């Protein structure tokens, strides 16, 4: 039984109402508002569920909502007033999109969100209930008050917010308690003068923390507690814990401007000389054993620590009062230090350590350790293993290609089915002043798409600024600028050769497997594929596959793709008994990566590859000098800089291994040789 | 990678209806289980019976006892310390996972509901700030080591 | 607990006590952030005045009022006698430098606390009430108890050792006491009171035997030192044991 | 309405940020808009916004303008709010009816749809008579089953209105069966679609046992439509963002689409249906047109087969006739000849005739009360009991009639047999509220028969076990790695190895399932109507509260009614059925303007 | 008397950074923009500039600009500047005395 | 090296626990007040706090009401309920609630009892059968060996004449609104609620207090009966009804004292 400090009845309703009166004071950040909504009060007052707090997230998080409630706000804090990125914006998004799809384009430069569109729109009718909530208070506890006026503002708050449940009876009995006894023992003096909200919030701030460390002493249980509760009390067991130096004793700086410190009498209460008392009031108040224990060595560094100054003097009349009978007569000093080490146990870092396992004085009993300490266990065998599979009779080429986009990936979560799921990323708490990552991909593939068809960009400018995803002012107009100037650059190479073509279908027979399929966009001069992206080997094997399945039915011509910074993956047309061969082998690879863990790495895989391929007398070289600068590449390419995230750093790969050893790095060097070798056979 | 993978076996115990999650925990280097037991697992159906059911039990400790002793449990029952232990380089993956467990032990006792410490857990998962306590610890000291 | 059982004793002992006092801790802080800013003209606050005046928005002047309703607590609880000198109008000599701007701010709040409706009492002048009407009275007040037991050290502060004294005249006061030496090993003031000491003895509970505080009586005046401080032997009952000192001296 | 006039915040939020500081009539036309779509009316007439608003004379008088802005249509185009359908503005103005962008959007998507592209596909006629003849065994009298697969099969669109009972899938299985037969070397892509995971499981399992009796060929048992998808899945939507994988760019591949339960899909979901399709397929509703309005804010397959009563064409009388080689009647005058030649109403059933009063009540339904009143008192048809219900002793007779109703069900469990007939004897009764919670609800009633079988010795329960031998669960969300679907009923016993729930799976079999994988579990000895639907049962009993609520109107009775097999028990007063019967469920749209033109 | 002690300021600077780079760049024009955008791509650029002057005292900057000179005085003056040599260029063209 | 774990031979702590008695287990009228653990705890502090020798002002009820947040329409029923109460007399004697004195009352006395003894019901619920007459039916509950201290808060000790006396308030009273509250009704109700063993605990530890605190004592001299008070029972007319008075047979105090003892 642990006589311990007093847990409070409902932490989260109190710090949520700490919050509500730090409401002016606040910025009004989307995750301050999402922690209020984390409590299940306020969201049981608006009639917010969990998996309506739970689309609200995604609905903030996608929306744009990063600060500010009014554009009145963001005025009052000394800051320009931008428009966009505010709850209000956010909320005359969401009612836009609940009202108008987002095809149709801007109503007043504010692109509507076609997410929110049905009846669960009527969540965000519950949030926009509490906003208004959020901004009435925000012009109610803004300016001060006396003290005869602040009666009604917490229960007219506490109705506002909080719904009276079964469990939260007693946090809201114990607010207003506090509150009235706040104004009470204000009022009591007669103050005349004007309060403000801060020193009302920071005095309940600290009557709300003021839970008292328990004294209860129940005589069933082995009472955990601490040193002042039983001072005297004769026990016969005594154990003293955390006995190092500068937690106990401890010592209080005294104000600086009180008369007692300067002049101490008898009957003064300091902390220091109690400490030191009640350590020697444990010392006597043990009858048959006394066990001190202290944290003698630092788990982080290995440092020393030192014990405190009672246990130091304790073991110094010890050391200079008692000897032991081994030594009777060698000397003082060393007579000390024999008594003082051999007093002081020693014990193990770990509990799976060998050494608290051997009989004799100290022996623990923690048999769940035991096995462990005893290394008598299998150790982890290897995760890859040959798996029965029967590769059956229709197998679709989407499965080719989410197959060979990534092999292990699919060997996990397609075989054995298990997908390690990634939490998302947290809302940041301010606009994008610069576009990076997935947003300024999907701006690219945007501007990509509309200038493939020679459509009006700034109306897609207009579209982009209109829902907040560019910066604000002169650089938005910059970045989507250099952004239109990249993609015009692209365009009149992609469209210089560009043909209108449509989907067809796919019906091929290899290797007595059907592959059923379509293919979009198929003009007669070839294939036709544009990515905003750079110069990979994924999507030069998805290239390949592409051509692989259209040159096998038809389909006379070359495959391009066109990716930035004049990259270009070209293949010529083959003949069909090439292609079929060549899709027998890629047929061959599916049905192995999915018994075993196919090791084909296509980044550094293909890097590796490049290095040792020679494409003028199409050959593999053999010298040391390519076989060193071969490794200095797939070092690279596996394992990236301090800007690069590289492809080590992937979940997929580091359940198979943790260190990537030479063995290993062969294993995937054979097999890239043996798969992506066309890749660089065909390139052009 | 410690950090996360107790993070799916959290959110396996907490919600273990749903399958998914209790096999993407279940198939972690934690536990250290192969592709063959993995693929028996998921066609024997009284095995992954028993399963959901020891991991109801795990829950029931987690919402009764608290933190420590579930995973206690956890690593007494599928006696993965000791295959740590066993396996070339677990060691300190052994003490990175019981500087973990102290960790949420001690952030788990300040908080009252029981998905906050899964939200608190996934929160100091994506802030890598380096606070006094929750760094990297030393792995062994009894057996000598090049100190860098 | 200690103070509950001498709030006990002041409504036992005095009628017409009101249930709360008016010099509570938060009372007092919401009085003195009143009476501060009154003050600011004196001669006596020039210290507070470049503390206060510089920049605020009532938060320093909120917090100087609880650090000051605090000294005035801790002075009410271990001082009587300084706020009662200070309640006449004089300084105490010997203090420390901050003092000037603590008598007339605790003078201030008197004639505060006398103006307003709030009653005269508080901690200290209740105190020295009870003991004058324990002193002078003759016969025994009604709805005191036989016998009263004080289990340990810190189950009374040493502070209300006159009000015991003066509950000892009527009520029987068992004081079981908590010593971890059986000797005398305290301290001393005079040699005049090193005699008066020395003529006190313990005679036995159960066996009645009187024995001497001191282990030699001869050599009681060459082991206290001439400041007052007795060289005890042991050292970790003279470096841990100075609250026990306090008390058994 | 009641629910009307108390405003929701989300209707006052939108009027506040659409209009601003415009007029407060926009303001007022705006909340109005919001809560009517709230409702799940699609337009609003201006009519009701001038007559039915106490605040028109005040609107009247706030604006001023030198026309005076007298009609509603000039003070909503004076705002920048509401364009006539150019400029992106949140309300569209039309027809003199107000509605939203979206919505004005997907009307006329659906207009569009059923009024342009539906073309006539030109077939031979001899070998389709010839497959009529062939399939449909019937051919002395006018069989509507025939006249059905005819104009499906001639048309590209078609719409199918029939109620439960009336052989459906039979038609659409001979349906199938003649398009296979007439295009024999081009290949029929068929699929089936589905608002439901539980419908999309009958329909499956249903159209495989009509199929396999049928007698085909080996290519043509190769063509057999493989399974049932949701239009979720179908279309591939995105549980985090609405992006579709089959949007607007790439339609679905397939030749022709089966949708069955038409009543259920909503106007966007029928608009992301139809924006799917390509130029070549050919669409199949199913649906019943009395049946209970979708879950969400629209009403398509009502306002389509709204000109059923209509009738056929004149030349489209003498087409069915040359096909069906019948008499078919036609239509008095002509309005929308493609929506009245798409249409057709199935009235003969098959599994109840005039005999049965489950007929002739569903008939009744539809008409006045006094008709379900005549229907109800003369003899009672041996087929539907009727017990009034408003104090504690009829509460607890409807008890002690629900005793029997589930008799065979706690004989089954008390004789510890096989959990197959334990399911299939819990399958033939069942009890069909409206509300949820208080004393006439799914948790009143679910709760009062646990304190009754506490009562009295037939089920034993532990108070802190929750799972006890012998309660019946139902799932509400949908998983497919177990393979139930929301709608499904379980019940939970001790076959030996512990306490499991057995589920009995459409393909014939029974699954025991641990509790604790479940992933929803509520109790279900009372089901609401909303999720009732798709299933069928034996004996039926309707408990309708006495409160007044708009909940329990004409389709809520009509689904009760038609939910029924044989047995019908009504658990309800006068009042209450006389006011729901006229009380019609009517949800405003402009389709029936769109249509006329 | 009673204060909070915060061990990273890092959010702190981050978000006055933030509100500088808010009061100050927004209301430039294009002309102005142009050129704050080749110096620094955001604000977190300048934040990784200038973090190790913020913390601690603060350095002496060697020729500071005056007080009342802003952005866009700084901006035509550099205008006039390349102006003057454009105005130099344009008059002086059209010869070549050089050997 | 070699190494085992050691077992542990004998347990470390027997089943001591301090435990109480819980451990071991028109409009307006009394009738149609609220069932509940806090009303019948707000009615135990309103009958703690009122003096039974002052009369009961309405005023006082009305701030008692507005303190504990209850409805302001029940405080004239209230009152006249509580001076019908206090006016009832609840003796074999006749002997009121107003004519205690303040020196005579003991108002909630906690005691801890000791037991060194495992206490096994079987052996203890044939002893409680062979003398009181209650336990006719009520078959017995099960609890487990408590060795250690057993809580106790009686609600008051009084003494009279001579004679001291134990009285207790049960005010839960849920099922009954007529005045079908009759002698039989509250057997019923402490053969029930299982009040006997905690009525017989009281008795032994007063029959401890009166020997400890007064010497030559005598359980039939000193001891007077125990008395249980049905709030929502007692009636104007029916004195009998609301009180519950019954005495031991002074046999199994002795035998109870000698099995707690050892």
């Amino acid at each position: 039984a642990i006589s311990d400090r007093r847990a409070r009845q409902s932490h989260p309703v109190l710090e949520a109402f700490i919050s509500l009166l730090s409401l002016p004071d606040s910025r009004f950040v989307s995750e301050d508002v999402l922690a209020l909504l984390d409590v299940p009060v306020l969201a049981a007052r608006f009639d917010i569920t969990e998996e309506g707090l739970r689309y609200l997230r995604q609905w903030v998080n996608e929306s744009g909502i990063r600060w500010g409630i009014d554009d009145d706000n963001v005025r009052e804090l000394e800051l320009p007033a931008t428009g966009q990125h505010t709850w209000r914006f956010g909320l005359t998004r969401m009612l836009l999109g609940y009202a108008m799809e987002s095809a149709q384009g801007e109503w007043q430069s504010v692109l509507p969100y076609d997410e929110s569109s049905g009846l669960i729109a009527e969540l965000v009718g519950h949030l926009a209930s509490l906003l208004m909530q959020l901004n009435i208070w925000r012009r109610g506890l803004a300016q001060e008050r006396p003290l005869e006026e602040w009666l009604p503002v917490c229960r007219d708050m506490l109705n506002a917010f909080f719904l009276p449940d079964a469990e939260t009876e007693a946090a809201m009995t114990l607010i207003e308690q506090q509150w009235q006894a706040i104004i009470a023992e204000g009022l009591g003096a007669q103050y005349g003068d004007a309060v403000p909200l801060s020193l009302l919030r920071d005095e309940l701030a600290q009557r709300l923390d003021q839970e008292r460390i328990s004294q209860r002493f129940l005589a069933g249980p082995v009472n955990i507690c601490t040193l002042m509760p039983m001072r005297s009390i004769p026990f016969k067991v005594v154990c003293l814990l955390g006995m190092n130096d500068g937690v106990y004793p401890r010592q209080l700086a005294p104000l600086g401007f009180d008369l007692m410190s300067q002049k101490p009498k008898r009957g003064d209460r300091s902390r220091r000389d109690d400490d030191r008392y009640l350590f020697l009031e444990a010392l006597i108040s043990a009858q048959q054993k006394l066990y001190i224990s202290y944290i003698g060595r630092s788990i982080q560094d290995n440092s020393e620590r030192f014990p405190s100054v009672l246990v130091q003097e304790l073991i110094d009349y010890i050391g200079q009062s008692h000897y032991l009978p081994g030594d009777e007569a060698l000397n003082c000093d060393e007579s000390e230090a024999r008594v003082k080490a051999h007093l002081t146990c020693l014990h193990t870092r770990m509990p799976f350590d060998p050494q608290n396992y051997q009989p004799g004085e100290r022996q623990s009993y923690a048999r769940e350790w035991l096995p462990a300490a005893s290394q008598a266990g299998k150790a982890h065998s290897e995760f890859v293993q040959p798996l029965p599979f029967t590769l059956p009779e229709t197998v679709p080429l989407e499965t080719l290609q989410r197959f060979w986009a990534h092999p292990v990936r699919a060997f996990f979560q397609m075989r054995l089915q298990v997908n390690f799921r990634t939490e998302d990323s947290e809302i940041p708490d301010t606009e994008p002043f610069i576009l990076e990552g997935l947003s300024r991909y999907q701006i690219n593939q945007q501007l990509l798409n509309a200038l493939v068809e020679q459509d009006d960009a700034e109306r897609l400018f207009r579209r982009f600024r209109a829902a907040g995803d560019l910066p604000y002012g002169a650089f938005g107009e910059i970045f989507w600028e250099t952004q239109c100037q990249e993609m015009q650059q692209l365009a009149d190479r992609v469209i210089a050769c560009r043909q209108p073509g449509q989907s067809m279908e796919i019906d091929l027979a290899c290797n007595g497997v059907q592959i059923t399929g379509w293919l979009p966009q198929v003009q007669p001069d070839g294939l036709l594929r544009w990515r905003p992206s750079l110069l990979s080997v994924a999507q030069g094997m998805q290239l390949w596959l592409e051509h692989l399945v259209y040159c096998a039915s038809g389909g006379n011509g070359e495959s391009r793709l066109f990716l930035r910074k004049d990259g270009e993956w070209r293949f010529p047309p083959l003949a069909a008994e090439q292609a079929l061969h060549y899709l027998s082998q890629l047929i061959e690879g599916y049905r192995e990566g999915m018994s075993a863990p196919l090791l084909v790495l296509p980044e550094s895989g293909g890097a590796w590859l490049k290095t040792c391929y020679d494409a003028q007398n199409d050959a593999m070289l053999d010298d040391d000098s390519t076989l060193q600068k071969a490794r200095t590449k797939f070092l690279q390419a596996y394992e990236g800089n301090m800007m690069v995230r590289g492809e080590g750093d992937d979940i997929w790969y580091q359940r198979l291994w943790r260190q990537l050893t030479p063995e290993t790095m062969e294993a995937i060097v054979e097999q890239s040789q043996r798969f992506l070798l066309p890749l660089f056979r065909f390139n052009q | 990678l410690e950090a996360q993978e107790m993070l799916w076996l959290l959110q396996a115990v907490m919600t273990p209806e749903r399958e998914n999650t209790l096999r993407s925990a279940l198939a972690t280097s934690m536990m250290g289980l192969n592709a063959l037991d993995i693929e028996t697992l998921n066609n024997d159906e009284h095995a992954w019976d028993v399963v959901v059911e020891e991991f109801d039990g795990y829950r029931q400790i987690w919402r009764k006892r608290g933190v420590m002793p579930m995973l206690r449990a956890l690593m007494s029952a599928r006696n993965i310390a000791e295959n740590l232990l066993a396996t070339a380089g677990g060691e300190r993956r052994l003490t990175d996972i019981l500087h973990i467990s102290e960790l949420l032990q001690e952030a788990g006792t300040q908080l009252e509901s029981e998905h906050a410490l899964v939200r608190w857990l996934s929160q100091h998962i994506l802030e890598p700030d380096s606070n006094a306590s929750s760094q990297q610890m030393r792995l062994e000291s009894d057996k000598h080591l090049v100190q860098i | 607990l200690p103070a509950s059982f001498i709030w006990d004793m002041f409504v036992r002992v005095l009628p017409e006590i009101p249930k709360e006092s008016a010099f509570n801790k938060q009372s007092m802080s919401w009085k003195l952030m009143t009476l501060l800013p009154q003050l600011l003209e004196r001669e006596d606050f020039t210290l507070l005045r470049h503390y206060l005046t510089d920049d605020s928005d009532k938060r320093k002047l909120f917090q100087l009022s609880s650090k000051a309703a605090d000294l005035f607590d801790q002075y009410l609880v271990y001082r009587p006698d300084w706020l009662a000198q200070w309640e006449t109008g004089h300084l105490v000599e010997g203090l420390g430098e901050a003092q000037a701007w603590q008598a007339p701010l605790w003078k201030a709040l008197v004639e505060y606390t006398h103006q307003l409706g709030q009653p005269r009492w508080h901690r200290a002048n209740l105190y020295q009430r009870f003991i004058e009407t324990l002193e002078s009275a003759t016969t025994c007040p009604p709805g005191l108890p036989s016998r009263v037991f004080i289990c340990g050290i810190s189950a009374l502060p040493p502070v209300y050792l006159q009000a015991l004294q003066a509950l000892g005249k009527h009520i029987e006061i068992h004081l079981l006491f908590t010593n971890p030496c059986r000797y005398y090993w305290g301290d001393i003031k005079d040699p005049a009171y090193l005699a008066k000491l020395l003529t006190r003895q313990r005679r036995h509970s159960f066996e009645d035997r009187e024995l001497p505080l001191f282990r030699d009586s001869e050599n009681a005046g060459q082991l206290f030192n001439s400041d007052g401080e007795q060289d005890v032997g042991n050292p970790l009952l003279a470096s841990w044991g100075k609250l026990g000192r306090d008390y058994i001296y | 309405a009641v629910e009307h006039k108390q405003l929701r915040p989300l209707d006052v939020q939108f009027a506040l940020t659409v209009a601003g500081d415009e007029h407060p009539a926009v303001t007022l036309a705006a909340a109005l808009l919001s809560h009517d779509a709230g409702e799940g009316h699609v337009c609003l007439p201006l009519s009701r916004l001038e007559n039915n608003e106490a605040s028109h004379p005040l609107l009247a008088t706030c604006v001023s303008e030198i026309g005076e802005l007298q009609n509603w249509e000039e003070c909503l185009l004076a705002s920048q709010a509401v364009s006539r359908g150019d400029e992106p503005t949140p309300m569209i103005l039309c027809g003199d009816r107000l509605y939203l962008n979206r919505m004005w959007c997907n009307e006329r998507t659906v207009a569009r749809f059923f009024n342009e592209v539906n073309h006539a596909i030109e077939v031979d006629e001899a070998l389709l008579a010839q497959t009529l003849d062939k399939l449909f065994p019937v051919s002395d009298e006018i069989n509507w089953q025939k006249v059905a697969a005819a104009v499906a099969l001639t048309r590209r669109i078609s719409v199918i209105s029939g109620g439960p009972g009336t052989g459906k899938t039979t038609t659409v299985a001979k349906l199938l069966a003649a398009l296979i037969q007439m295009a024999d070397g081009e290949r029929c892509r068929i699929r089936l679609a589905a608002p439901t995971g539980k419908a999309a499981a009958r329909l499956t399992e249903s159209l495989g046992k009509a199929l396999r009796q049928l007698p085909l060929t080996d290519e043509q048992k190769k063509r057999i439509p493989e399974d049932a998808s949701t239009l979720h899945r179908l279309l591939g939507a995105q549980p985090g963002s609405q992006r579709l994988r089959h949007h607007a760019g790439n339609p679905l591949h397939l030749d022709v689409l089966v949708v069955d339960e038409a009543s259920m899909i909503d106007l966007p979901m029928m608009s992301r249906l139809i924006d799917a399709l390509p130029d070549h397929a050919r669409v199949i509703f199913l649906g019943d047109r009395d049946q209970l309005a979708s879950v969400e804010a629209g009403a398509v397959l009502g306002d389509i087969c709204a000109y059923a009563n209509a009738g056929f064409t004149a030349e489209r009388a003498r087409q069915l006739s040359r096909l069906t080689g019948t008499h078919v009647p036609a239509g008095t005058g002509t309005e929308a000849a493609s929506l009245r030649d798409s249409l057709c109403l199935l009235q003969k059933s098959y599994r109840f005739g005039s005999d049965s009063g489950i007929g002739q009540l569903a008939a009744a339904i539809n008409r006045g009360d006094k008709t379900a009143v005549k229907t109800v008192f003369q003899q009672d048809f041996t087929d539907i009991e009727k017990r009034l219900l408003q104090s504690g002793e009829d509460y607890i007779a409807m008890l002690e009639e629900a005793l029997a109703g589930y008799g065979r069900y706690l004989d089954l469990l008390q004789a510890r047999a096989e959990p197959d007939l334990i399911i299939q004897a819990f399958n033939e009764y069942q009890l069909l509220c409206a509300l949820r919670e208080g004393p006439f609800g799914v948790a009143g009633l679910n709760e009062r028969i646990e304190q009754f079988m506490q009562q009295k010795r037939k089920i034993h329960r532990h108070p802190h076990s929750r799972w006890y031998e012998g309660r019946p669960v139902m799932i509400a969300r949908n998983d497919s790695a177990l393979g139930l679907f929301n709608g499904d009923i379980g019940i939970a016993l001790d076959r030996g190895q512990g306490t499991r729930v057995w589920f009995a799976m459409p393909d014939g079999n029974i699954k025991s399932v641990q509790p604790s994988r479940l992933p929803e579990h509520e109790t279900t000895w009372a089901m609401t109507v909303h999720k009732s639907q798709g299933s069928e049962f034996d004996h039926a009993a309707l408990i309708l509260p006495s409160q007044r609520t708009p909940v329990v109107t004409r389709e809520l009775v009509y689904t009760a009614v038609t939910r029924a097999r044989r047995r019908l028990s009504l658990y309800a007063d006068e009042r209450i059925l006389s006011a729901a019967i006229a009380t019609r469920t009517e949800r405003r749209s402009g389709l029936a303007a769109l249509f006329s033109s | 008397f009673e204060q909070q002690l915060i061990e990273d300021e890092s959010l702190l600077r981050y978000q006055a950074c933030a509100d500088f780079w808010r009061r100050h760049c927004y209301p430039l024009p294009r002309e102005i923009a142009q050129v704050v955008f080749e110096t620094w791509k955001g604000p977190q650029a300048l934040l990784r500039d200038i973090n190790r002057y913020l913390q601690g005292e603060a350095p002496v900057i060697k020729a500071p600009p005056p007080d009342d000179e802003t952005l866009a005085s700084r901006h035509a003056q550099i205008v006039a500047r390349i102006d003057t040599v454009k105005q130099q260029w344009r008059d002086a063209v059209g010869e070549l005395d050089a050997l | 090296a070699e190494l085992n774990a050691k077992t542990l031979q004998r347990l470390p702590g027997d089943n001591w626990r301090v435990t109480s008695y819980s451990g071991l287990q028109p409009t307006l009228t009394p009738h149609q007040f609220p069932r509940g653990a806090s009303p019948g705890t707000f009615l135990h502090s309103l009958f703690e706090d009122l003096d039974f020798t002052q009369p009961v002002d309405p005023n006082w009820v009305r701030e008692k009401l507005e303190l504990g947040g209850f409805e302001s329409q029940w405080e004239p029923v209230l009152t006249e309920w509580i001076t019908a109460v206090l006016q009832a007399p609840l003796n074999e004697t006749g002997v009121s609630l107003s004519q205690l004195s303040a020196r005579n009352k003991q108002v909630e006395m906690e005691f801890y009892l000791p037991i060194s003894e495992p206490l096994i019901a079987s052996q203890l619920d044939t002893l409680i059968r062979q003398f009181d007459p209650l336990s006719a039916g009520c078959p017995p509950l099960e609890f487990m060996q408590v060795r250690g201290m057993l809580k106790g808060f009686i609600d008051l000790v009084f003494r009279h004449e001579g004679r001291y006396y134990l009285l207790a308030y049960k005010s839960n009273w849920l099922g009954e609104d007529s005045s079908a509250y009759t002698q039989q009704a509250m057997a019923a109700a402490m053969q029930a609620h299982r009040y006997d063993l905690q009525y017989q605990l009281y008795t032994l530890a007063l029959h401890r207090y009166l020997r400890h605190r007064i010497a030559d004592y005598d359980y039939e001299h000193h001891f007077g009966g125990v008395i249980y008070l049905f709030l929502r029972g007692v009636d104007k007319e029916h004195p009998q009804q609301g009180i519950y008075t019954t005495r031991p047979n002074a046999g199994l105090i002795a035998l109870m004292d000698e099995m707690f003892a050892g």
